[PDB]
Parts: structure tokens; C-alpha cells; sequence
């Protein structure tokens, strides 16, 4: 992914206002919610019945963290996303079967996120870079597949 | 296909809309020309600049739009004939920029209305926007 | 969103299909299994060998519920809420593999009706099938 | 992309058989036809506004014909298609701007076109090895993409 130096200070500085306990965890039961068949890959993660049983899930809250952790890896060097999701694109691709639109949906959840917990503050041009850097996320994840 | 409470949440969100209909519209287009530049080849005598009253007056009409979709929600194909003959007949627009901008529409809504975009309606108000987006795209006359 | 004239390119192609509904279902089955390997993972517990009668009796349900959908091709959701439910809500299928049997089923016309499937009969089965397959990854309970 | 022996030796045998001045029209005139918004691309072809007319249309046949040239060239360099694609790729992404998406339904409107023109050869092993050759063909166009 190719930010301009002022992009990168945009992204960069949103992030840092980022909660790294809660955000990951509302992105991913917001994937859950909202594109249910995403649901058949976390069996085991307990109750996802109903949207408030899926925002309150401990395992969904849990591995949202962890989900978040890995943007946060990719943020840290976007010119070498492959490299850091080599591991996490052989697991989604070869061992899970996760079909890569779905890649592209959590990136989006995730960008809806940003924008209902900053409000003004996720201008058009914050949103534009984040695009840039959930496509790269996305592309990597999905490597396995190319 | 939406379900009952689908309707319900998409008629109560998209009800607090309302005056702010032209500047959610067009926030949502300037959106999506910015994040997603290859969409601006659909509209090449626009002015498309930050502010553009020309985006304004357009942001409007899809909001208009999309009020009209809400009052016939249950019968949109009849409802949004022209829109379609437009978007699917005239213009041809790839399906994909209809979830780029339902994604921005989307965005938009989250960043403007903090206590109804819950996950449910989050949900519903995708749902709503792929099935306009399905009916624009068709060809069915 | 289907014309009037994609319901009646529908309802002539599928019937000339008749009684062989079933075998043209298996062998959609087959071939998506074959070719989209994934697929599998839907039917852990399948006898999935060629020839299998399991998978020449799934063919056949498959079949019959295309031939219900063509006789209520302007009412589906209701026609289909079961399985739409099963689809859905219970097995949790991700909207990709529509795709994929959609193709195969289109795949198995072409090999077996080469004279019925005309550009314009291919545009309208295509149609069908994304139509079916949104009722189908639709929950609208 | 690789392929078995018997699935090299099945898809030769296939292809030997097709028409090269009339396959590569006819997948693309299907393509016009069934996903009508493809038209945008070709709006200098002149007469696309029936089956029968996209069908007809000499510059589509003409085009088509260069389209299969591509898909033959690839089944000689299945090993390196994101090498032999990368003039062609760079075209469709950096300058014409398609969604890849449209390159796997052209891929899939070829197998249709071959499953109508052979019937009872192309069997579902058949299918599946054509399945590999057109993903590998639709993934190295949308090379500029990833
Ligand atoms: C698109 C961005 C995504 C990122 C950054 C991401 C990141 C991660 C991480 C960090 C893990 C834990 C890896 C480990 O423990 O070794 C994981 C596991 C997993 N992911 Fe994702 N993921 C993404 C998309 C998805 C999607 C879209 C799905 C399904 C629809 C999915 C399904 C799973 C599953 C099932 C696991 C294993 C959970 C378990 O331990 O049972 N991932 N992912
Ligand atoms: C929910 C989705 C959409 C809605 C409700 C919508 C609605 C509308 C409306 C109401 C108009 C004006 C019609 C008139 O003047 O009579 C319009 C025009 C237009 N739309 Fe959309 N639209 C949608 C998606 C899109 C997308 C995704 C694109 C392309 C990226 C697009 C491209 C255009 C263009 C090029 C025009 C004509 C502009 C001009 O030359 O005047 N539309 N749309
Ligand atoms: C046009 C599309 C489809 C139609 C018309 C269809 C129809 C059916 C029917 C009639 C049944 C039997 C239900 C019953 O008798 O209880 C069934 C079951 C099932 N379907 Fe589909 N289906 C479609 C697409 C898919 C796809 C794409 C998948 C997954 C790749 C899938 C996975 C399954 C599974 C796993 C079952 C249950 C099998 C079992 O364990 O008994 N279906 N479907
Ligand atoms: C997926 C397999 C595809 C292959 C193998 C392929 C191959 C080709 C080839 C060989 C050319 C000629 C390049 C040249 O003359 O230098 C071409 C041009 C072109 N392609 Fe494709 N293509 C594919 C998909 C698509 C799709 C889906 C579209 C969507 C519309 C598209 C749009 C075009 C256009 C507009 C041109 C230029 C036509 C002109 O000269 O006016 N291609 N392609």
C-alpha cells in the first residue's frame, strides 16, 4: 500500500485514538450481524442467535482483539503487508476455505466502525486513506489465492 | 429479500434523515469519488471538486431517491422503473460501484446518526441498499 | 429483477428439461463438486463418488425445487421460505457457492440442450438462478 | 497453474476441436448479452442493441477471435500466466479500468460456450480442468489489482 506521508499521519493519528479492547470486537460481531453465513466459521465461539448475544459474545470480543492487532501489525508496515500476513493468509486460505469478498467485507465493517465511533472526524480524505489501507489488508489476506 | 423488521428498521433510520437529505447524499458521493476515483468516469462534465454545488444538487436526487425506494418498499421494481432504465439501460453501470456506494451511503449514515446505527439496523440498511442496488442494475421492462 | 419476457425464457426452457429435472440436478452437483472443490465442505458426510445415489437423490431434490421456483416465479419468497430458512438461517451458505451451482446448472443445459440454450435463454436462466439464489441467502422471516 | 497429466492431455484434446473464428465471438457476444453493462466497454462497436445483433456483430466476432488467441496462448504457459498477462493486465486494470469480477464471468461464459459446442465430451473432469486454466487466466488479468 502506497500512502502519501500525509495519509499516513491521518491514518496513524486516528489510530492512536483506537480501542484496542472494544473496536476489533465491534467490527467483527458487526460482521456476524450483518452477513450471518459468516457465522459457519466460529461454531465454536458459543452464542450468535441474536444481534445483542453476538455483541456481547466473550469469544467474539476476544478474537475481535486479535483481529484488530493484526490491522494494527499491517499500519506499522504497509510496504510489506504480504510479508506480515503470510501466516494469516495460509490459515484463511488453505486451512479455513474463507472465500476473500469476505476479506473485503470486515475491511468495510471496520471502516463503518471508524466512522460511528469519530464522527466529523472521519472527513472523506481519513476515510480515502483507510481504503487504500483495508484493500491492502484485503490483497494480502488473500495472497494464497493469487 | 428484506424481512419484516428489516422494513421497520429501514423506515425509522432513513426517517431521521429528512432535511439533511441533499448534504447526506452528496457527502456520500464525495465519498465515494475520493475513495474510489474509477467511479468519477460515470460522470465526466461534472463538477466534482470539495464543496461542488453540482455534487449537492445530485446527492439530493439519490436521496430523494432512496426516500421514494423507503414509501414503496415492497414494490420497489414498479416504483423505480426510470431509475432503472437510467442506471441498467442507459448508463450501464457495473454492479460493483452500487456496493461502493452503498458502503459510502452506509459510512455516511454511521458517522451522522450514532444512536440508530446499531448492528441491527447496520444490517437492515445493507440489505435495503443491495436490494435498490439489485432493482437499479436489472434490465425488466 | 426478471422481465416479463426472461419469466416466459424461464418457464419454456425448464420445461423442455421435463423428466430429466433430476438427472440434470445430479450432475449440476457433480460438477460443481469436481470443479469448486470447496463445495465439499457443505456435505461433510456425503457419499460423493461419481454415480453416488446420494448425490443423484440430493440432484433430484434440487430439481424439484427449481421446478416449484419456475411455477412461482412472480411469488418467490414464499414459495421458497423453507428453504431459505434451511439455506440461510440453519447451513449458513456462503452466497459465493450460488455462484458456482448456478454455473454448473447453466453448464449441464448447455452440454444437454444445446438448441434450447440461445444467448437469450442464457441471459434469462442466468437471471432465474441469481434470483433463486438471493431468496435462498436471504433471511426474511 | 497445474494440471495433471490427464488433465493436460483432456484439455488439449477439447481444444483442438474448437472453431477459432467463431468461439472466441461467440463467448464474447454471450458475454454482452448476459451482463448487459459489459457493453460500456465496446461502445464503438456499433449494433449491440439485441442478442441478435451483438451476436452478428463483426467487430465482435473480430474481437473475439483476439480474446481466444489469449485464452490459447495461456494453455502453453500455464506455469507462467502472471508473466505472458502482464501487457494484457495492465491494459484492463491501469487503463481500461474493468472489475475483475467481469474476467471470471467471461472465463465462465467460455465454459458455457464449450459445454454447448461439445455436449457429452465435456464430462465434469473436463469442466474441472477448464475451471483451473480460466481462473488462472481471469487471476493473472486482474494481476494489477492484488
Ligand atoms: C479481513 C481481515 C481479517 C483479519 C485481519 C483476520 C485476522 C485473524 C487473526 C489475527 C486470527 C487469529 C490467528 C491465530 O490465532 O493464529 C484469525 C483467525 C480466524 N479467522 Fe480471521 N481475519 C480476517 C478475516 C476473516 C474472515 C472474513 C473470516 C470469516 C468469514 C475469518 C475467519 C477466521 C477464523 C474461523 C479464525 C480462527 C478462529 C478460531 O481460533 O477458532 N477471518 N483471523
Ligand atoms: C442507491 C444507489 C443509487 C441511487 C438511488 C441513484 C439515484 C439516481 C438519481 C435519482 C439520479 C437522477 C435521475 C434523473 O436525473 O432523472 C441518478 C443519476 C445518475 N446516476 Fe445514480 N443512483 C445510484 C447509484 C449510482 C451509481 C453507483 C452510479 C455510478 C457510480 C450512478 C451513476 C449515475 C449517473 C452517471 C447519473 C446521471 C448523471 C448525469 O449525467 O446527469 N448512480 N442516480
Ligand atoms: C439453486 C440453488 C439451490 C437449490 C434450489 C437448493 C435446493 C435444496 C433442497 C431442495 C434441499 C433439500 C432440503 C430438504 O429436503 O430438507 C437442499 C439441501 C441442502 N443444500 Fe441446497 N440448494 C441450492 C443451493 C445450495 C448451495 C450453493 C449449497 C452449498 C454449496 C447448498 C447446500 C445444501 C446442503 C448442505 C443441504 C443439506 C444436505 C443434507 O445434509 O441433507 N445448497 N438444497
Ligand atoms: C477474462 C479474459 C479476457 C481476455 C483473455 C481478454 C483479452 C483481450 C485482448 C487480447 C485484447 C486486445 C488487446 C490489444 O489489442 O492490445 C483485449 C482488449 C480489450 N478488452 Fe479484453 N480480455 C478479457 C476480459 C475482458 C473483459 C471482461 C472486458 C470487459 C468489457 C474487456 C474489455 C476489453 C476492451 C474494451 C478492450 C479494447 C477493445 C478495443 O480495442 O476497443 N476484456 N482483451
Amino acid at each position: 500500500v502506497h500512502l502519501t506521508p500525509e495519509e499516513k499521519s491521518a491514518v496513524t493519528a486516528l489510530w492512536g485514538k483506537v480501542n484496542v479492547d472494544e473496536v476489533g470486537g465491534e467490527a467483527l460481531g458487526r460482521l456476524l450481524v450483518v452477513y450471518p453465513w459468516t457465522q459457519r466459521f466460529f461454531e465454536s465461539f458459543g452464542d450468535l442467535s441474536t444481534p445483542d448475544a453476538v455483541m456481547g459474545n466473550p469469544k467474539v470480543k476476544a478474537h475481535g482483539k486479535k483481529v484488530l492487532g493484526a490491522f494494527s501489525d499491517g499500519l506499522a508496515h504497509l510496504d510489506n503487508l504480504k510479508g506480515t500476513f503470510a501466516t494469516l493468509s495460509e490459515l484463511h486460505c488453505d486451512k479455513l476455505h474463507v472465500d476473500p469478498e469476505n476479506f473485503r467485507l470486515l475491511g468495510n465493517v471496520l471502516v463503518c466502525v471508524l466512522a460511528h465511533h469519530f464522527g466529523k472526524e472521519f472527513t472523506p480524505p481519513v476515510q480515502a486513506a483507510y481504503q487504500k489501507v483495508v484493500a491492502g489488508v484485503a490483497n494480502a489476506l488473500a495472497h494464497k489465492y493469487h | 429479500v428484506l424481512s419484516p423488521a428489516d422494513k421497520t428498521n429501514v423506515k425509522a433510520a432513513w426517517g431521521k434523515v429528512g432535511a439533511h437529505a441533499g448534504e447526506y447524499g452528496a457527502e456520500a458521493l464525495e465519498r465515494m469519488f475520493l475513495s474510489f476515483p474509477t467511479t468519477k468516469t460515470y460522470f465526466p462534465h461534472f463538477d466534482l471538486s470539495h464543496g461542488s454545488a453540482q455534487v449537492k444538487g445530485h446527492g439530493k436526487k439519490v436521496a430523494d431517491a432512496l426516500t421514494n425506494a423507503v414509501a414503496h418498499v415492497d414494490d420497489m421494481p414498479n416504483a423505480l422503473s426510470a431509475l432503472s432504465d437510467l442506471h441498467a439501460h442507459k448508463l450501464r453501470v457495473d454492479p460493483v460501484n452500487f456496493k461502493l456506494l452503498s458502503h459510502c451511503l452506509l459510512v455516511t449514515l454511521a458517522a451522522h446518526l450514532p444512536a440508530e446505527f446499531t448492528p441491527a439496523v447496520h444490517a437492515s440498511l445493507d440489505k435495503f441498499l443491495a436490494s435498490v442496488s439489485t432493482v437499479l442494475t436489472s434490465k425488466y421492462r
